[PDB]
């Protein structure tokens, strides 16, 4: 009864792109 | 900026054209046009917001369409009205829709859907409708939005109220408790010394309670709701032309003084505008040919 | 010189080979960028606008505005070029290979020195080249954009302003926010009479003068979701490809408006003669399964009428009810019936359990919970169905047991016409025939006094301004009184309920035929006049249903024809 | 090309090949698609649609109206790709690999032209290739999908178009929401009888024309957890697989479907 | 399909080398029942944690070596397959993606392959998010058409919160509900296991051991359910009387049940 639920998001968890570098 | 003397004679016409949509509530308008006169005069006090209004009065007789009115005034549309429709704020935590969430929950990222709405539009008329039926500390969230004139947002940007124009129409059935001559507006004003908290009364720049409609003055808003359906309605090749027992008819029959304009509105589609949609579905009258409306009793 | 074609489109040749749609209107904010862009420090236009308000219109606008000399002599001949970002990050793999490609670009506009560089999608600039702490597209154009040394428009929808421009607020410090708004409907005429060239050219049909006066007003009032200037070219080119497909003539006012009844759901399009017949035999087809209830079907009859004639109003419901009197007699049944005369089912009715609002804070099931709140990916119950269903019948079925505080949720509802949900999205209920049967019996006043539907009608809009607060019996159109179904009506409805038992049977390949000393003893056993149309429900159930499911399972009634007669009466 | 044949399959070549089952209705649908592809800006449909009730099935149909022919001229000899977007995330460890793979597919696309990308899962498409410095596949399309050079078809629920297309408000106008509506049962059993002969050459089984008429009506009666055109076919696979299964022809019947449908919800039907 | 990723259960079960399966007959011709279907043959195992579900499914790969099968199963191997392991070395954009495309590439190319997938609660939300490309996003173009024929598990709450949850993804797993297996049906599961387990121990396991583990797990344990919680009893006392080295009894299953619950004697 009129407790209210607090969503709470998280932040996001994501992948990362790469700079890669360079070899022979 | 300094007006255009198009702008300056528009806006000392401020009242005579805002009675062009708003039939009657003199004060009402001369309230809130004395507030854009401040305004454009230079004289807007840069702490506080540019209008601060309760238009409290009976439910029906021009608290929305003044609101509208003004929108339309100063923009061009009452499109351009940000109206947030209190109603939908019936407990504490949806105060969360004025100002969006605070950091670590959703909606973070849309940060309020009243602040984003003047970060955009900074001179605007922020409706308030029906600002009764929030909740009791909704509108305790407004309390340094009508004297500091700013908002701080869930995301943490105070937002410049100042330039607004806010509105807050309150709607305050026959005759109350006892005795008593004649038969009002203090009787509107104490309740809403018990109803909002007087910190909130304190920051409203007019309080005007709205009147009766006269029914002088449904005779007059009789000619303004046929000019809806006609012309903009009846963009059909129709003209639709009342002759002035019809007008005097319609107002006989929505004229009842606690309500005012919306059972003249329910009159109309239900003399005029159902009778004519029956006469269009059956092509008695149709498109290419002028409606005369003859009166029928 | 082709180190910007590889990684940019000129929109200056774009527009004198002519490849760019004529922009007419919008030449105030044209002149508008071109004072941001002869500025001294940072001269760097972002046309920020709601999402389809041409915004990359200005600046194709502009481009046009170069080559055909409208250009001021501070901008005169300068080639724009779209820089694609996606063709800035694609091509690299090792680390520099996107930022030294960045620096090729600003090196070639320092050198050729009359580059305009048009960044569509702004927000794309912030985390370009890694994230936003680092060095990425947005890194390296500041220390250039606030010296004023690269002239750089961008374009970015108003929502995402806020995402991603002012969330790193230094970028939105060097970009001037040029507001481009949404046209008005006098305005997006205009745009589309410029289109039009471009618009018959590729479907190869004419386009009536009217037919865009037709897209850009019902573009406005039937489409609450997208912006005019995009959404009124939506029915030109949808009525433009209607016509080349079932070719392979013109476009009227008609052709524009079934598009907008194929796209909304909502019924805009010129009736048929076939089909305006019905909207006059409305009552008599709303009579086929409804029986009596003569000013509840003619109320619900009138509003869709008005609706379809196009004179109701345009920033209100197509009709507002609330159904009251006494429980059995049809509030429910009519609302079903009003949903299938307007889509063939009664599932398309949005029943809106109103009695399980009992409590006070099931409003947010009404406009979904606000931001913090779980609920908040949902829009909410009511919301999101009429977001899907704009022309909708919304029955809130039994309204008075809710709380006081969900009809507060449905004021502007009725009024303007609109629920903005938690997530702040309005919704157009301007479309919807919005119900609300009240359920609001003993035969005697309480004390003394001379006296159905007399002292009853007069008694239950009593209750229904006690029991409502008059802002809300304000907003509602009519309200309609139901009468208790008298002994003559009892009769009918034998016979819209034994031909639903008859229709279970179809499915066992029989049929049901009733005597009419048969009907009267079910209709003489299934009146009450305080309780109606259900102790007849029950009757037939007790009576005729269950004594044919016996007679199923003996083997007794097979699929031959079962007629079922009379015991003894009279 | 071979730039699209890796990166997604072939819709049409798939109808060629006969791979595809039979689509009957939905030619008011397809109708609406072809109207939305023939525009000249703009000419993205999406399907947007309750789970299940053929969304991916329309464009299904569509693949086998193109060899057909029964398309306007304007899509004739199309070529639908259905675009794997995990195809172009595959082997996009690096900066700019995703970003490359997607203006390749977009370059082939320009060049031949007859290219129409279906999109399944568009809700997908916001936020593919989305990395700590990337350009999403949405921003890359977005200057695609407005000036209508890139005919596109997306498929969404509409639980799904709220979740991630309603909330990138840029992308929702490149697109046209084509309602995809849950077909009514009479509709249903035309749909069964059209896949009569698919389901009897996987099952084995021969199913009559009653067994059709009923799990259409027993789903739309028995069954809420799905929609018509998906659950009622759920009927006719479980009646026929249970035959596949304890014969390791019988025909299907009325009461092989109930006793599927008995075993399905508890309800005895 | 790689034994990267997962093992071949049809092989391992023609080896003979996957447990004896003893019971849930019924349970694998509904599998086999929804592994039959020509589109959606996708059958989500729903049950209690440890009830036998990979058993269900072992007793499925021996089902395909000992002719079982509807003739449309024929010659189908099946490879079990861990997604928590696909996901397990991703950081990077593409690592999870392009493992997940390579096992469905060689699904394509050998073409009869049956995955056998735990955790499908670790389905939705496998990448970054919905909106991001998961495997809640991939495999379900496959799902619908009946080109993937993929054996799911989950809890019951896991198939609520997640996929009955999921807007389609309902539609393409189809339930198959292993139930929690009584007193007699856990004995009788004990009597098949045994030749594994008293030549795995070297040991002696008596008819009395069985009926008292069926009584005393359900008496005493409720954290955990019953088809491990009976086959564990008569595992530890196998390995106690290996360490203390025989025969196991209701008196050597006895004090392996009083290690663990806090029962001093
Ligand atoms: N002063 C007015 N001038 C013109 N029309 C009026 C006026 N008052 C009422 N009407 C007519 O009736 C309608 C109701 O007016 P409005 O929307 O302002 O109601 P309100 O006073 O806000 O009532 P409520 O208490 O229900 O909010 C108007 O839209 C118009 O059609
Ligand atoms: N002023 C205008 N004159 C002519 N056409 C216009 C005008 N504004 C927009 N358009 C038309 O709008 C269509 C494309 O939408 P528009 O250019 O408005 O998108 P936008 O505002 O850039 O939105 P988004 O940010 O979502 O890309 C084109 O057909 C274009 O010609
Ligand atoms: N006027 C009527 N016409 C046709 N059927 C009716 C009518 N009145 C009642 N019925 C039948 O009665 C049953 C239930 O009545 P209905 O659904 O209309 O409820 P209602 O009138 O809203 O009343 P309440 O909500 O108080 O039960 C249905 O079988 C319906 O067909
Ligand atoms: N009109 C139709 N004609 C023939 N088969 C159809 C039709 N509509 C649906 N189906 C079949 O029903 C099933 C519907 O699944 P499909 O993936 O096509 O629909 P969907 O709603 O897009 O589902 P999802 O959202 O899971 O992709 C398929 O087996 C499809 O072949
Ligand atoms: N008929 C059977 N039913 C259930 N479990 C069995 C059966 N035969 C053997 N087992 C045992 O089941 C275990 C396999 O794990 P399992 O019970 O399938 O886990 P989960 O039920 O959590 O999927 C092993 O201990 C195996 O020996
Ligand atoms: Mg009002
Ligand atoms: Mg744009």
């Amino acid at each position: 009864m009129k407790v209210l639920i607090l969503a709470c998001l998280v932040a996001l968890a994501l992948a990362r792109e790469l700079e890669e570098l360079n070899v022979p | 900026f300094k007006l255009t003397e198009a702008e300056t004679t528009r806006l000392l016409r401020m009242e005579e054209e805002l009675h062009k949509r708003i039939i009657g509530q003199e004060d009402a308008v001369k309230a809130v046009s004395k507030a854009i006169r401040r305004t454009r005069a230079g004289l807007k006090d840069p702490k506080r917001p540019s209008g601060s209004f309760i238009f409290a009065g009976p439910s029906g007789v021009g608290k929305t369409e003044l609101s509208k009115a003004l929108a339309n005034f100063l923009f061009g549309d009452d499109d351009a009205l940000i109206q947030i429709d209190m109603g939908e704020f019936h407990d504490r935590f949806t105060a969360s829709r004025l100002f969006g969430a605070p950091p670590g929950y959703v909606g973070y990222e849309e940060g309020g859907q009243l602040t984003e709405k003047v970060r955009r539009k900074p001179f605007s008329v922020v409706l308030f409708d029906a600002i009764e039926k929030a909740h009791q500390e909704i509108y305790n969230s407004l309390l340094q939005v009508l004297e500091d004139g700013r908002l701080t947002d869930g995301q943490g940007r105070t937002v410049d109220f100042k330039n607004t124009v806010l509105i807050f129409t309150s709607n305050l059935k026959p005759v109350g408790l006892g005795f008593s001559k004649g038969g009002m507006k203090q009787k509107v004003n104490d309740e809403l010394k018990k109803h909002f908290r007087p910190e909130f009364l304190n920051r409203i720049d007019d309080i005007i309670v709205f009147h009766q409609l006269t029914r002088e003055e449904i005779i007059r808003m009789v000619d303004l709701m046929i000019s809806r359906v006609a012309g903009q309605l009846k963009s059909k090749d129709m003209a639709l032309v009342l002759t002035d027992a019809a007008k005097a008819l319609l107002a006989k029959r929505g004229f009842d003084p606690v309500l005012g304009a919306r059972p003249l509105r329910r009159t109309i589609q239900r003399e005029i505008e159902d009778q004519l949609s029956e006469k269009i579905l059956f092509e008695e009258v149709g498109p290419g040919q002028v409606v005369t409306v003859d009166v029928d009793n | 010189s082709l180190v910007l074609d590889q990684f940019g489109r000129n929109l200056t040749a774009a527009a004198m080979e002519g490849k760019l749609d004529p922009v007419i209107g919008r030449e105030k904010e044209i002149e508008r960028v071109m004072q941001v862009l002869s500025r001294r420090t940072k001269n760097n236009p972002v046309l920020i606008g709601e999402p389809g308000v041409g915004k990359t219109a200005v600046v194709e606008g502009l481009a046009q505005a170069i080559v055909h000399g409208e250009v001021p002599e501070t901008l005169k001949d300068k080639q724009l070029y779209t820089l694609d970002l996606g063709s800035l990050v694609a091509g690299s793999r090792y680390r520099g290979d996107f930022e030294e490609r960045l620096k090729k670009v600003l090196k070639e506009i320092n050198t050729r020195g009359d580059i305009i560089l048009f960044i569509d999608a702004l927000h794309t600039l912030v985390g370009a080249g890694a994230a936003e702490g680092a060095i990425d597209a947005a890194s390296i154009l500041k220390p250039k954009l606030a010296r004023g040394e690269l002239q750089t428009i961008g374009a970015t929808t108003l929502d995402e302003y806020r995402k991603y421009i002012e969330k790193d607020a230094a970028l939105e410090r060097r970009f001037q926010p040029v507001q481009v708004g949404e046209p008005t409907v006098e305005h997006t005429i205009e745009i589309l009479k410029g289109l039009r060239d471009r618009y018959e050219a590729h479907h190869r049909v004419s386009i009536t003068d009217a037919a865009m006066v037709a897209a850009a007003t019902l573009a406005d009032r039937y489409i609450n979701d997208r912006f005019l200037p995009d959404k009124a070219i939506d029915l030109i080119d949808e009525a433009g490809a209607r016509m080349r497909i079932r070719r392979m003539a013109e476009v009227d006012d008609e052709q524009i408006a079934e598009v907008l009844g194929n796209w909304t759901g909502i019924p805009v399009f010129k009736l048929t003669e076939a089909e305006t017949t019905r909207l006059l035999r409305m009552e008599e087809e709303l009579h086929k399964r409804i029986i009596g209830q003569e000013d509840a079907v003619k109320a619900v009859s009138k509003a869709i009428r008005r609706t379809r004639a196009g004179l109701k109003d345009p920033k209100r419901p197509s009709g507002s009810f609330i159904f009251a009197g006494p429980s059995g007699v049809g509030k429910t049944e009519l609302s079903k019936a009003l949903a299938n005369f307007l889509f063939g089912d009664d599932d398309a009715l949005i029943q809106i359990d109103m009695g399980e609002f009992h409590d006070r804070f099931t409003a947010s099931r009404l406009f979904g919970a606000p931001p913090g709140y779980v609920g908040y990916e949902e829009g909410g119950q009511l919301t999101e169905k009429v977001r899907r269903k704009p022309f909708s019948v919304v029955l809130f079925d039994a309204i008075e047991k809710a709380h006081q505080e969900i009809y507060n949720s449905l004021l502007q509802v009725l009024e303007d016409g609109r629920l903005t949900d938690g997530q702040g999205r309005t919704v157009d209920f301007k479309n919807t025939v919005l119900i609300f049967t009240s359920n609001l019996s003993k035969p005697v006043g309480l004390g003394f006094s001379k006296g159905d539907y007399e002292r009853m009608k007069q008694k239950v809009n009593d209750e229904l301004k006690k029991h409502f607060r008059p802002e809300f019996l304000n907003r509602i159109d009519d309200i309609i009184v139901f009468h208790q179904l008298t002994r003559e009506e009892i009769i009918r409805m034998v016979d819209l309920m034994i031909s639903r038992v008859a229709g279970q049977l179809k499915s066992k390949d029989m049929a049901l035929v009733l005597t009419d000393a048969a009907k009267a003893l079910l209709a003489k056993r299934g009146f009450d006049p305080v309780l109606g149309a259900r102790p007849l429900r029950r009757t037939i159930q007790r009576e005729i249903e269950d004594q044919l499911s016996e007679k199923i399972l003996f083997e007794e009634v097979g699929p031959g024809q079962v007629v079922t007669v009379d015991v003894d009466n009279w | 090309s071979l730039v699209l044949d890796q990166f997604g399959r072939n819709l049409t070549a798939a109808a060629m090949e006969g791979k595809l089952d039979p689509v009957i209705g939905r030619e008011k649908e397809i109708e609406r698609v072809m109207q939305v592809l023939s525009r000249r800006t703009k000419n993205n449909p999406v399907l947007i649609g309750e789970p299940g009730v053929g969304k991916t099935a329309v464009v299904e149909g569509l693949a086998q109206a193109i060899v057909h022919g029964e398309v306007p001229e304007t899509l004739k000899d199309k070529q639908l790709y259905t675009l794997d977007l995990g195809s172009l995330v595959a082997g996009s460890r690096y900066r700019g690999d995703f970003e490359e793979r997607l203006k390749k597919v977009l370059k082939e696309i320009n060049t031949r032209g007859d290219i129409i990308l279906f999109i399944d899962a568009l809700h997908t498409l916001v936020g593919a290739g989305a990395a700590e410095g990337a350009i999403d596949a949405a921003s890359i399309l977005k200057p695609k999908l407005a000036r209508g050079e890139l005919q596109t078809i997306g498929a969404t629920t509409l639980d799904e178009y709220r979740k991630y297309i309603e909330k990138d408000a840029a992308l929702e106008r490149r697109f046209q929401p084509v309602q995809v509506g849950e077909p009514t049962v009479e509709h249903t059993i035309e749909i069964l009888k059209g896949l009569r002969d698919r389901y009897e050459a996987h099952h084995r089984v021969s199913i009559t024309d009653a067994a059709m008429v009923a799990a259409a009506t027993l789903a739309d009666r028995y069954i809420n957890d799905r929609f018509l055109p998906d659950k009622a076919i759920d009927l006719i696979d479980e009646a026929g697989a249970r035959m596949r299964i304890r014969r390791m022809v019988a025909e299907v019947d009325d009461e092989q479907i109930a006793e599927v449908l008995g075993n399905w919800t508890g309800i005895p039907v």
